């Protein structure tokens, strides 16, 4: 799983791969790994697949409370502090390896956070098992304070380094751009490398090729009057 | 049973149209404590092959002598072919491989990763891999230690496979090697500023340039990380 | 474990239990019961850990009878099995493991139909025309397949059952010194002294 | 000790319950609010009136958001609205945003808050 | 897994399964649990696959060095007790073995010995060895009688493996039938257990738990 | 700690025809989550129209290529230009396998070639010894994904004749060397999207008494 | 992880690295370890990165409140809060926190808290796991109340040796200065002292 | 033992053209002993279908757990639950026993009644949504099933073409699986009509 | 399954051995021997764990026979148990312990008086009036001091042996499928079908 | 323990500390670590007392036989005997050995041998348990090819710093001056080094 986060002057760009594994077996060919604390506070996760989404959903609920409660836009900081605090109590038994990103009135942000509430701030951070592959590409092209468009081309290609060499990243590359004092635009399937080729012969079968032991008719209807 | 004692890490390598560039960090790690610096691990064998080794220095040193003794055997007899047709990278690779295989049998292994890379006397580039397991593969770019999943992905952009080699040259390779060595220094705790860069070219032979430094490293965004407070 | 057999015949249910009791490595008793009548038309037999089972069986015999006197008419065999399934699900999560492997045979007089169920200690309800638990199960599940037909009588079921007894006696390393046989049927719950 | 665990709402002798009628008196001496249901929306609307001329009223939200798709508005007392708007928001999150991760039906939500009201006519305090 | 041999009047019937699994996955359905030690002796394959098959190929070597050296055809007792002392040498080398050597001589008669990994060798008239030896046993030993005909004996071998295949997981695949005579074993071919099922459900009237 | 075994993955598929045989496999070699190589057959010609792959761990799986190719040489020398048969090849291997069993091999080995009647013969070995003939056999880390489909298209497993509705079973239909190309590609296409040890390349080697034909197809990068 | 703090004539200058290794993979390398837990009492972190950060919020929370109801805490006071948390979590967390602070009554003072939780008031302290390599250098070359320049280069040079032997220490050298002048952040780029 | 390798189980599900299909085997074992060649692992509340795999006890335990929760929804809000709303429900429920969990793999399949779309979804023991519009397979031969179902599958299938791909895929995995087989039953689920048809196969 | 018994009287030795064999979880044989003649009036009965019993019994049959035919003198039961004890002691120190307990009952010709030795699986012989091994022999011991006299005939010790076996059916948790009785008499070695 | 050896202009000086512990209890405080294995090439023991002493006899045994056949060894040769013996008994035995010698041709030399059986020549080597602490001081205060007076006091100060921070070191400071001139033994008592 290769999930990158690249900060730039105007905002922060968070991308993820859509190959979902369970073991060496591919669970889902295409299922996005991007979640939403708030509109302006997105995150994605690698690690335990159930424990990223539950953690994101729960702290999703508690910032949503707050966001009514202060009667204003929430903040990246608010998500991080509740996340970080939550995860320490369990001592890192609720796994979570999230790039948390977002913009807010108080500037551009880009964090990573680990299972037991270790937190880093960088300009480019990646987590999961494809994290290494990405990171190499990410430390070469970069410079302080990118452009919007430069940041988008480099982030996609960090996941592509992933697709090539980490077996947990495959298929479609989704991107989500967040920029300060404007809407968040989710550019799902920005780069789509590898598509399953057409069958040499389409597989169709005539009927009665599968034999029936017995037949019965059980409908999904409830009971109603005669 | 073997326990790693003094270990070294990171050698990178890639092919290009006329030869290879293999380069390594030099630094003897001893865990988080670092006890040796400038420890060479590009061991030249012949004059057109560098055998680039990582893992234990002790095992590296005991087979460093044996590698020099193969050349000594080759020069025993055959005055017309004491390196000309008695030394190629493929022979030096196989020699190394069956010693590690036999020690995995014992359970008393040579704890290393080994790149053997050079250019043959057929005139064709060579890059193969062996280790303490004693697996074997050929490759178009190759690496060891922490760079076998950091640096190696950066080089796979550069040369995808065994028909992208003539699309790659020595200036484009040189840069790719520089970049890769810089990147290793940031994210590894076991990589330092010294690295030695060896190019084995078929038009100019073994040109071994020693003690190159990392240059154009960025550390000026470090001030714009603030506190948490 | 122990011998613990079910056969659902086409007018009654027949259960059978191991007479024997062995604690440590010595037999103490050889006529001791391993089933307790839960309700007037429901019987439950039990085998497992050999101290857990007997105590817990009294826990179930009490709880099911409390509702039988409440409504002045028992709980049907499906409902009894459902209740046992629920409890055992809680009980393997619990700090103190309970292993009770039980065959509930009962003559359902509320649909006038025999029913037999196999509830393992995990807590899985299963409807079945004959059942067993433990290693006895290994020899009888096939052997009952050969000769069962849907048509069965009580005396045909005994004679097949006395065949299963003997087969187990040769083949299974433990002793159990014959079975005790009980019938559950429309006229009540009676025992047979033919083993 | 506590002894305030007797009800502050109780039945009158000639029927009804006197305490909830007294509370509604605060609604018919309150501020006024109305709702017209269209076939393509609902409008809900209310009056703001100041406590001082140097007070603001864009710092006060008499119409408040419970979830993006369901809003609420009061007549009656202010204080009572402040606390209750928060309990509704909180119950809309525990019970459909941890359990189905979506926004609840409007029929259901109204029910849930009516439970809070019902168990506030129960017990002391 | 289930392997059985029973002596009757015409000799010995060997009937075995063929589903040889890897665990939760069925590695192959085609694995033959017959091991031709020579034309006059048969070995079943139960225990670890590798070990059991291998050394009974080497038993055939010891069969042919009986034939040569003694100029006679090997006793069943002689074969069985060779393989026995060999696995005692490897006892606690962790290799697993369970085979029924079947043979019929003119100087000992039909004889089964069940040789095992521990250096245990048992003379016997019926054995059934495997994961599902218990299921197969029940059918076989109820209807067992020393006086028996070849047809009846063949049909009982099919039916017993069939019962194992039904209830136990690791049985199934295909059956292979041999009828051991003193002139040698006669092969009575391979039958799939899945075609065998539906014949036997019709003809006996059995398998009444299966819904049909 | 030193651990004396590992893996290297790969997925192989050996299909016996009715006059041809095909032993194929991917040319991707991996260790954990690093792609070691995109290009690297383990499907070596060995001489005498026998093709071998010992797939799984690569250190063991090169040991059996060595000793087997030693046996080819020494068979010609010590049986004076008598050719090593398909049958001969199977049993020899067994002996090499069995020879380390207390420090066992950790590969899944396969040979393929034609038999002496001019039909395909595929033998497949467990990691420590014995073998049995096949007609379809997958192995490697993605064995159980390609295997149940190959049985539904070769051996017609769980298929019946149409309009009989299971009264008549579905019999075998004699295969074509082209036809089997379609089966192998469609399976490893599924294999690339549904397993992660599969991709980069596929190399099918077709073996007859008329030659050994190689075919390299590229696969999906993940 | 390399952490030290040293007192001087007008206050206290704290000095730390900015590499955080876990195993052999560096999690972040521009890492800021210098953390504000009051307004003039900053701490340096070593040990397990999460556990220390967990504790420093909890301290920041207690100290902020203590300021508003009871008055400014001392360096001493701040050590009693980190001390009593590490002290009831010594069997299950391990944290090395160095607490340095500038009093307006007794200048800068340095306290060290090890892994079991204890106060020791000291005129310099050294702790961590990469700066467990400069113990002999630091003791010898210390001089009582240096000038401000001399202190900075002293601490830099020391962390240079610490960087040199430990692959777990490294990056830029970050320094925070606690003084009547304010709170002043200094930074040394890697080249500027690995040249020596 | 493992709580997840003790009675096998696989559930397959596929999508088609204006229809879904779910199907299971009938083999209920206690370890290696086969107990029954009869047991549904498929259930239905209204027009949503729950196949639950894994552990014997947890099939029943989760089934009456969702029996309770389905009731509450229908009696209050006077409608039967949607496939998507059910999937969310299941996600949250699995997660409630995080440590020492529910020992199951449920698979959610329906056709909406508000827009008339196929919907499928998958879950582990802890549970996480595994969205597709392809196929969702779960169980112990889930691995086997993933290859076999792909090979067959074509986006959009006529309801009795749909029936040919799922019957074949399920039977073939299930007759190479130790804890599963012993009969199979396939439901072809149309908007207003379900046929439950058994398959003759190997009972061995 | 482990039951070997010895009653030495004043003219013979009475040995009994189990007829049951269990390997694995099932009975493989209900009718068997676990006893082999060594010499014309020396019988060695053997039991313990699977396969130590089979191989080390015939190993001993061989050694003892090699001697007694060659030099045409039948060893004292005294000499024989001593040889068996030397291999039993040796093997505990060595790589393979041989897991086998033997009653060597023989009729001394050089003393015209029966002798019964008990050798524990460690290698310690001790002569006794009567003897046993295993946990089953624990049951039987308490009958043996009661009813034995120093004037017992073969007939007395056969009737004593009936009580002990019947004790075994009740008290042992497992069967043994009856016993082969062999009576090691001055005339030869005879097998009787009494229990 | 702390040992070290350092090259200098006119030879090499080997330095050691003759505390030898077992546990908390100091077994003997006058057990030398400076071992003559050749008359002008000495060696320094550290790690377990037993293992190194035992190997040092073997290595001495083969340089008696070496000097008598082939003539005088070099420092390279003494070290290479050690190296190759600790490789074949490295999962069995543990050693710290600093091998240093005076040869006429090449002057003073310092080699160090970890327990895996690696040899490495260095200008200065440090080993023991106190080697870590004084690592920062050693490279800071060492000068390349300094006079004899600066080398004596450098090793004195370095080993005064070892004993301050490592309590398994102490007893006395001993030194062997291997120079062109010969072998001049030193000992420095605790009251001398304590001050300096």
């Amino acid at each position: 799983t290769t999930i990158v986060g690249v900060k730039f002057n105007n905002g922060v760009v968070i991308a993820a791969d859509t190959r979902s594994t369970q073991g060496p077996i591919v669970a889902d060919k295409n299922c996005a790994k991007l979640h939403r604390i708030s509109p302006k506070i997105w995150c994605a996760g690698a690690g335990t697949a159930a424990d990223t989404e539950a953690v994101t959903q729960l702290i999703g609920s508690n910032i949503e409370l707050h966001s009514l409660y202060t009667s204003r836009e929430p903040r990246v900081v608010s998500a991080l502090q509740m996340l970080k605090q939550h995860l320490f109590k369990y001592q890192g038994h609720i796994g979570a390896y999230l790039i948390v990103a977002g913009v807010d009135p108080t500037g551009s942000h880009l964090f990573s956070i680990h299972a037991h509430g270790s937190t880093d701030v960088g300009y480019y951070l990646s987590l999961g098992s494809g994290s290494l592959a990405a990171m190499a590409v990410l430390e070469s092209h970069w410079k302080q304070d990118l452009t919007k468009e430069e940041a988008i081309k480099l982030a996609s290609d960090a996941i592509q380094a992933g697709i090539w060499n980490d077996l947990g990243s495959g298929s479609n590359v989704d991107v989500c751009v967040m920029e300060i004092g404007k809407d968040a635009e989710y550019l799902r399937n920005y780069l789509t490398p590898n598509v399953r080729e057409e069958k040499q012969k389409s597989y169709k079968f005539p009927r009665g090729t599968t034999a029936v032991l017995k037949e019965s008719i059980v409908n999904i209807c409830d009971i109603q009057e005669e | 049973t073997q326990q790693p004692i003094v270990t070294g890490t990171s050698v990178i390598s890639m092919k290009y149209d006329n030869g290879v560039i293999i380069a390594a960090d030099n630094l003897g790690s001893y865990g988080s404590l670092l006890r040796f610096n400038g420890v060479e691990r590009l061991i030249p064998v012949g004059d057109n092959t560098v055998v680039g080794i990582s893992g234990d220095i002790s095992d590296m040193q005991h087979i460093e002598r044996l590698l020099k003794d193969l050349v000594t055997e080759n020069a025993y007899d055959n005055p017309l072919a004491d390196a000309e047709e008695a030394l190629e990278p493929s022979y030096i690779f196989e020699y190394l491989a069956t010693v590690m295989y036999q020690r995995r049998s014992k359970m008393n292994p040579l704890w290393n990763a080994i790149i053997v890379a050079g250019v043959q006397s057929n005139g064709d580039q060579f890059l193969r891999y062996v280790n303490l397991l004693g697996v074997t593969y050929s490759s178009p770019t190759l690496a060891t230690g922490f760079g076998a999943h950091m640096a190696n992905p950066l080089l796979r952009k550069v040369v995808d496979r065994e028909s992208d080699i003539p699309k790659t040259t020595v200036q484009v390779a040189e840069e790719a090697i520089v970049n890769a060595m810089r990147v290793l220094y940031y994210r590894d705790a076991r990589s330092s500023r010294n690295f030695s860069l060896a190019i084995i070219d078929k038009n100019t032979g073994l040109t071994f340039k020693k003690n190159l430094q990392v240059e154009n490293m960025k550390w000026d965004f470090a001030k714009d990380i603030k506190g948490y407070g | 474990m122990d011998i613990i057999l079910g056969i659902r015949v086409q007018d009654s249910v027949i259960l059978a239990s191991s007479k024997a009791v062995t604690r440590g490595i010595s037999v103490l008793k050889d006529s001791d019961d391993k089933t307790r009548q839960l309700s007037p038309h429901t019987l439950m037999s039990f085998a497992g850990e050999a101290g857990d089972t007997v105590q817990f069986a009294e826990y179930i015999q009490a709880n099911i009878q409390l509702y039988s006197i409440r409504e002045d008419y028992e709980l049907s065999p499906q409902a009894v099995s459902s209740f046992v399934r629920q409890e055992l699900a809680k009980s393997i999560r619990s700090r103190r493991p309970y292993q009770v492997n039980v065959l509930i045979g009962g003559y359902d007089k509320k649909k006038n139909k025999p029913e037999l169920y196999q509830i393992d200690y995990l807590g899985t309800k299963v409807e079945l025309p004959y059942g067993a638990h433990g290693y006895s199960g290994f020899y009888t599940f096939s052997l009952l397949d050969h000769h069962y037909r849907p048509d069965m009588t009580t005396e045909e079921g005994l004679d097949l059952l006395k065949l299963c007894v003997q087969e187990l006696e040769k083949r299974m390393p433990m002793d159990f010194k014959g079975v005790i046989v009980k019938i559950v049927d429309k006229d009540g719950i009676r025992q047979v002294d033919d083993f | 000790t506590d002894r305030y665990s007797f009800s502050l709402t109780t039945f009158s002798p000639s029927g009804k319950l006197g305490q909830i009628d007294y509370a509604l008196t605060a609604v018919k001496q309150g501020v006024t609010s109305l709702g017209i249901k269209a076939t393509n929306g609902v409008v809900i609307a209310t009056e703001k009136k100041s406590s001082s001329p140097l007070a603001m009223s864009e710092t006060l939200s008499k119409v408040s958001l419970l979830t993006p798709d369901i809003g609420a508005v009061y007549s009656g007392m202010g204080p009572d609205y402040r606390v209750l708007v928060d309990k509704s928001r909180k119950v809309a999150h525990t019970s459909y945003k941890r359990i189905y991760g979506e926004y609840p039906p409007t029929k259901l939500l109204v029910s849930e808050v009516a439970k809070i009201m019902q168990e506030a006519t129960q017990s002391g305090g | 897994t289930t392997t059985l041999a029973f002596r009757f009047q015409g000799g010995i019937i060997v009937a075995v399964d063929s589903r040889a699994t890897a665990g939760n996955w069925v590695a192959s359905q085609t694995v033959k649990k017959v091991i031709e030690i020579n034309p006059f002796l048969l070995g079943t394959m139960a225990g670890g696959a590798a070990d059991c098959q291998f050394w009974e190929t080497w038993l055939g070597s010891q069969c042919r060095l009986h034939e040569l050296r003694e100029k006679e055809r090997i006793s069943v007792a002689a074969a069985s007790k060779i393989l026995s002392n060999l696995v005692y040498q490897y006892k606690g080398a962790g290799l697993s073995m369970g085979t029924m050597i079947c043979g019929y001589t003119r100087k000992e008669g039909p004889t089964i010995y069940y040789v095992d990994s521990d250096g245990t060798r048992l003379k016997g008239d019926i054995f059934c060895v495997g994961s599902g030896q218990t299921f197969a046993y029940g059918v076989l030993d109820s209807n067992y009688k020393w006086d028996l005909s070849v047809e009846d004996a063949l049909y009982l071998g099919k039916r017993s493996i069939l019962a194992a295949a039904h209830r136990d997981a690791y049985s199934g695949g295909s059956v292979n039938l041999y009828h051991v005579t003193e002139d040698g074993w006669i092969y009575h071919g391979n039958h799939d257990v899945g075609e065998l099922f539906w014949k036997v459900k019709e003809e006996e009237g059995s398998f009444n738990n299966v819904i049909g | 700690q030193f651990n004396p075994y590992g893996d290297n993955g790969g997925t192989i598929l050996g299909i016996a025809g009715e006059d041809f045989a095909v032993l194929a496999g991917d040319t991707r070699n991996i260790t954990d989550y690093s792609i070691n190589s995109r290009y690297e057959p383990k499907v070596f010609d060995c001489g005498d129209n026998i093709v071998m792959s010992a797939n799984g761990f690569a250190a063991d799986g090169d040991a059996l290529v060595k000793r087997f190719k030693n046996s080819v040489k020494w068979y010609h020398f010590d049986h004076n230009d008598k050719k090593l048969s398909i049958n001969s090849a199977a049993r020899n291997i067994q002996h090499l396998l069995y020879g380390k069993r207390f420090f066992p091999y950790y590969v899944h080995t396969i040979i393929a070639g034609l038999d002496e009647d001019g039909k395909g013969a595929v033998y497949s070995f467990d990691p420590v010894g014995s073998y049995e003939r096949e007609q379809c056999r997958a192995g490697g880390a993605a064995a159980s994904l390609i295997m149940p489909f190959l049985d539904n298209q070769v051996n017609f497993k769980n298929q019946y004749e149409p309009g009989t509705n299971g009264k008549v079973k579905k019999p075998l239909k004699y295969l074509s060397v082209e036809e089997v190309i379609k089966l192998v590609r469609d399976s490893f296409t599924s294999a690339t999207e549904r397993h992660i040890q599969v991709g980069d390349g596929l190399e099918i080697l077709i073996v007859t008494k008329d030659g050994v034909r190689k075919e390299f197809y590229e696969l999906k990068r993940d | 992880t390399s952490i030290m703090a040293v007192t001087f004539k007008d206050g206290v200058i704290l000095g730390a690295d900015s590499r955080t290794t876990t195993g052999a993979y560096i999690a972040n390398r521009v890492t800021d370890k210098l953390t504000r837990v009051h307004d003039k009492i900053w701490c340096c972190r070593s040990g397990s990165a999460a556990d220390t950060q967990a504790i420093a919020d909890i301290v920041q929370y207690h100290l902020e409140l203590y300021t508003s109801q009871y008055g400014t805490p001392s360096t001493e006071t701040a050590a009693s809060v980190f001390k009593e948390l590490c002290y009831e979590n010594k069997d299950n967390l391990t944290a090395g926190i160095i607490v340095a602070g500038y009093d307006d009554k007794n200048k800068g003072e340095v306290y060290t808290i090890p892994l079991g939780g204890s106060v020791h008031k000291l005129p310099y302290a050294i702790a961590g796991s990469g700066s467990t390599f400069i113990y002999g250098y630091c003791d010898k070359n210390f001089r009582e109340n240096m000038s401000k320049e001399e202190t900075v280069d002293f601490i830099k040079h020391s962390l240079s040796q610490a960087i040199k032997w430990d692959g777990s220490s490294g990056g830029v050298i970050r320094m925070v200065v606690l003084t009547a002048a304010g709170v002043e952040r200094l930074i040394f780029y890697p080249d500027e002292y690995e040249q020596l | 033992s493992d709580p997840s390798s003790i009675n096998g189980g696989i559930v397959v599900a596929m999508t088609g053209k204006d229809c879904v299909a779910i199907a299971c085997d009938l083999r209920l074992g206690s370890q290696s002993l086969g107990v029954s060649n009869k047991f549904e692992k498929i259930f239905h509340y209204g027009h949503v279908f729950l196949g639950i795999t894994g552990l014997a006890t947890d099939v029943t335990t989760l089934n009456e757990m969702f029996r309770y929760k389905t009731n509450l929804y229908k009696l209050k809000e006077e409608r039967a639950i949607e496939p998507e709303t059910f999937t969310q429900l299941v996600s949250s429920s699995l997660y409630e026993r995080r440590f020492g969990p529910y020992f199951v793999g449920p698979v959610v399949a329906g056709i909406n009644s508000k827009s008339g779309k196929p919907f499928i979804a998958g879950f582990d023991l802890i549970g996480c949504i595994d969205e597709a519009k392809d196929f969702i397979v779960s169980g112990t031969a889930s691995d086997q099933l993933f290859g076999m179902c792909e090979s067959l599958y074509e986006p959009n299938l006529e309801p009795e073409d749909l029936f040919e791909t799922i019957s074949q895929a399920l039977l073939n995995a299930a007759d190479r699986d130790a804890l599963s087989g012993w009969g199979a039953v396939v439901y072809i689920i149309k908007k207003d009509e379900v046929v439950k048809r058994y398959l003759k196969m190997r009972q061995d």
